[PDB]
RNA sequence: UGAAGGUGAAGGCCGGCGCGCUCGCCGGCCGAGGUGGGAUCCCGAGGCCUCUCCAGUCCGCCGAGGGCGCACCACCGGCCC
RNA sequence: GUAAGAAGCCCGGCUCGCUGGCGUGAGCCGGGCGUGGAAUGGAGUGCCUAGUGGGCCACUUUUGGUAAGCAGAACUGGCGCUGCGGGAUGAACCGAACGCCGGGUUAAGGCGCCCGAUGCCGACGCUCAUCAGACCCCAGAAAAGGUGUUGGUUGAUA
RNA sequence: UGGGGCGGUACACCUGUCAAACGGUAACGCAGGUGUCCUAAGGCGAGCUCAGGGAGGACAGAAACCUCCCGUGGAGCAGAAGGGCAAAAGCUCGCUUGAUCUUGAUUUUCAGUACGAAUACAGACCGUGAAAGCGGGGCCUCACGAUCCUUCUGACCUUUU
RNA sequence: GUCUACGGCCAUACCACCCUGAACGCGCCCGAUCUCGUCUGAUCUCGGAAGCUAAGCAGGGUCGGGCCUGGUUAGUACUUGGAUGGGAGACCGCCUGGGAAUACCGGGUGCUGUAGGCUU
């Protein structure tokens, strides 16, 4: 009682069959894998990122009226 | 029936080229690796430290880590029908920056001044490339002479 | 290559230019078939074997028919052809009768068919003369060359069978 | 405005050739129908349509 | 949630007592955090047809552009053992 | 195998126990700039889930074997589940894929009679067999030979 | 299991080829190997050159030992083969014990599960080096094994109702 | 025109043998108290400056060997897709597209970045 051992004869059909798919890639990816040393300054970073907010308030509304600034020597 | 080595065939693909053994040129080394860059993979044989499967040598992928001696890479696979994405580790003497791209960003800077620089003119003229098209009527001169004349030749059992 | 029944077509045609050779040579050539579509693919076969060039680095640039200058004037024509059997390859050379060049040729086509059974896609065929009346080495076109000529019609078959198709008279077959 | 006009287009929906064919499993330099056949294409438009 | 003994799910912003030290003490305000995408909804220059001019109140719709953003998805962050 | 743009480019400013000649890098904030090679069409995502888990043939590549309608593989297409026109008949060869009817035209094959259609005043040649020949898969034959006959090449002689 | 039995192991593993130039791919198909060995044959630093060939030198001879020249690896690196290595990855000397303690991520076979083997990081304690640095076993590719049960190590560790 | 220190690309830069080398350099060279290591100041370390281009290095030469690159070999060999094409088979030809390598014959024989000297 002997019998077939390997093929691979009628596989691609079924492959399509369905399709074959790219995985679906996103923007902000996740970071499992990276190096423990440098994902540690990034919380410490985003840990004190609210300061400066009142000092980041004052140049970019000082920025918008010299954003206006172009508009205003432009007319 | 086969078996399951890491290496099997691979007489050929994890061998220097002729008359290139020896040291590094280490230039190799000394390249910049930041995240998001394109990298394409060549498993150098003389180093065995860091070395990728052979199922990725001759793959395109893209940066996600960077290590004191190595890189992190996003590299695409096809194994029946699905296709996976898979992050290998790899040291630096197996890799190189890729010209895929150089020719896409030559013409986004072209193409944002050749748009802002004659714009004033008012003309909205070609930025997008164009297949080969036909060909052009156009004349020919005969400078006087007359063109050759070919003909066949008889066979001969040279040999 | 089929058949029908040929015409001849003259040929001309060069390569391409390229920032190196600015005006390359030309190249005529003298060609037998049915029409124009095939006859520029016949040309490349050629001019592939001889030169060095293809279609896709050439252009055509003059392909048109050439007319006989005196159909009605009975002549000699002569033959020079390469084609190749079963079991090797062969050269010849050959004579007929005709009023055209074209008839002449096609004549050819059939009679190698018949003799030696040589398809066409197996026949290259490399010069045609105008031969004189003297200069034809074979006796079946000699035969003719006489100036008090004459024959009769001799056995002469009923054609026009199954018009009546059952009579009473026997035919006759002196004429 | 080619792709746009085609595109509105269905496309043509014709009778089998009046007269016959030769051989359509060939290439039209050994007798056949394949392959270009560039300006005998409206003789044949004349048989399908 | 842990083998068990046993523990047991929210923050900030501002001002007073020690040195913002990736830190402990007196008083108010909000409050289930944010990034991106997001069916619908909201505001709206100028109007689409007005037998003519200008004034021009009800009503659609446009439509520039701009906002509140449901479920759900991807990521960041936070809390409990 | 990658790439062919809004998840892009640019401007300015903030935070960092990370690294440090001075600096880099990453992250957050706030603004300015829309067509980015061809030809095609509606995409995405989640649950429950049956029958299967003995295979077979053909071109091409191919291993063992003298070979096999033999044994084992790669590529695509078919059979199995699939009828119909042709191959006289037929699992798979060639054409072509099916609701029930009318008219016209075709494919592949063919047109003496069985049998639908050449009952063309068809064209040019070859060939006579005291075993004639006759259409892929395909169902029968080689070396060597022949003043049988028709063509051709070469070299000589008149 | 080219009927079964006798024979063999194609029953877990490694190299080359067959295999049709990514990868993957069969048969009691070809040729061969494994169930080990190492206190150094592991790890750092320094210095040097291999196989052979030629010409000379008391006994000395085909071959002991000395010297010079040529020497792109034609030698060696525990074992099968394959790749790779020249002021090395080889030979010789000095010092040592990263063959240690601890989380998690990835690759290989693959269902995209486990064993085993391997890789790049982080925290400790260390060794060698003038220092850059290198080292958490053997230059790379193979050398090995679940629940249940038993035995040993550890914390002034929980329970014994 | 050219050298010294550090280098990148690693024979258009290598191998053998011949000619020339102003100035600055680079080296040869003279010794062994102390530093240091050798069976042996030969190598390695140290202290020096009488003499020298002989060598090394630099440039240059060879109807030079090799290397780099063209041509020819050749639209040859081979090859995708196709046919109720041939043939007893082995194999051959054709349509549509792509397209090599030897022999043989020519040419070339190091480019350069940073810092600093000579060439008054
Ligand atoms: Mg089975
Ligand atoms: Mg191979
Ligand atoms: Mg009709
Ligand atoms: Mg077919
Ligand atoms: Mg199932
Ligand atoms: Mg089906
Ligand atoms: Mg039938
Ligand atoms: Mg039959
Ligand atoms: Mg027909
Ligand atoms: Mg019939
Ligand atoms: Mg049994
Ligand atoms: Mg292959
Ligand atoms: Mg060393
Ligand atoms: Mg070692
Ligand atoms: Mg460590
Ligand atoms: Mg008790
Ligand atoms: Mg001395
Ligand atoms: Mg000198
Ligand atoms: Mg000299
Ligand atoms: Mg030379």
């Amino acid at each position: 009682a002997k019998s077939k051992n390997h093929t691979t004869h009628n596989q691609s059909r079924k492959w399509h069959r369905n399709g074959i798919k790219k995985p679906r890639s996103q923007r902000y990816e996740s970071l499992k894998g990276v190096d423990p040393k440098f994902l540690r300054n990034m919380r410490f970073a985003k840990k004190h990122n609210k300061k400066g907010l009142k000092k980041m308030q004052a140049n970019n509304a000082k920025a918008m009226a010299a954003r206006a600034e172009a508009i205003k020597a432009l007319v | 029936t086969n078996t399951k080595g890491k290496r099997r065939g691979t007489r050929y693909m994890f061998s220097r080229p002729f008359r290139k053994h020896g040291v590094v040129p280490l230039a190799t080394y000394m390249r910049i690796y930041k995240k998001g860059d394109i990298v394409d993979i060549k498993g150098m044989g003389t180093v065995q430290k860091g070395m990728p499967h052979k199922c990725y040598h001759g793959k395109t992928g893209r940066v996600y880590n960077v290590t004191q001696h190595a890189v992190g890479i996003v590299v695409n696979k096809q194994v029946k029908g699905k296709i996976l994405a898979k992050r290998i580790n790899v040291r630096i003497e197996h890799i190189k920056h890729s010209k895929s791209r150089d020719s896409f960003l030559k013409r986004v800077k072209e193409n944002d001044q050749k748009k802002k620089e004659a714009k004033e003119k008012g003309t909205w003229v070609q930025l997008k490339r164009q297949p080969a098209p036909p060909r052009e009527a156009h004349f020919v001169r005969t400078n006087g002479k007359e063109p050759e004349l070919l003909e066949p030749i008889p066979y001969e059992f040279m040999a | 290559k089929a058949s029908g029944t040929l015409r001849e077509y003259k040929v001309v045609g060069r390569c391409l230019p390229t920032p190196k050779c600015r005006t390359p040579p030309l190249y005529r050539m003298r060609i037998f078939a049915p029409n124009h579509v095939v006859a520029k693919s016949r040309f490349w076969y050629f001019v592939s074997q001889l030169k060095k060039m293809k279609k896709s680095s050439g252009e055509i640039v003059y392909c048109g028919q050439v007319f006989e200058k005196s159909p009605l004037r009975v002549k000699n024509f002569g033959i020079w052809l390469r084609y190749d059997s079963r079991s090797g390859t062969h050269n010849m050379y050959r004579e007929y009768r005709d009023l055209t060049t074209a008839g002449a040729v096609t004549q050819c086509y059939r009679d190698m068919g018949a003799r030696h059974r040589a398809r066409a896609h197996s026949i290259q065929i490399m010069k045609v003369e105008e031969i004189a009346a003297s200069k034809c080495r074979r006796p079946a076109v000699k035969q003719f060359h006489d100036s008090k000529i004459k024959f009769p019609l001799p056995h002469r078959v009923l054609r026009r069978q199954h018009k009546p198709r059952f009579t009473t008279k026997r035919p006759n077959t002196f004429f | 405005r080619f792709k746009e006009a085609n595109n509105f287009l269905w496309p043509f929906k014709l009778s089998s050739p009046r007269g016959g064919m030769k051989k359509k499993t060939t290439h039209f330099v050994e007798g056949e129908d394949a392959g270009n056949r560039e300006d005998q294409i409206n003789r044949l438009i004349r048989r399908m349509n």
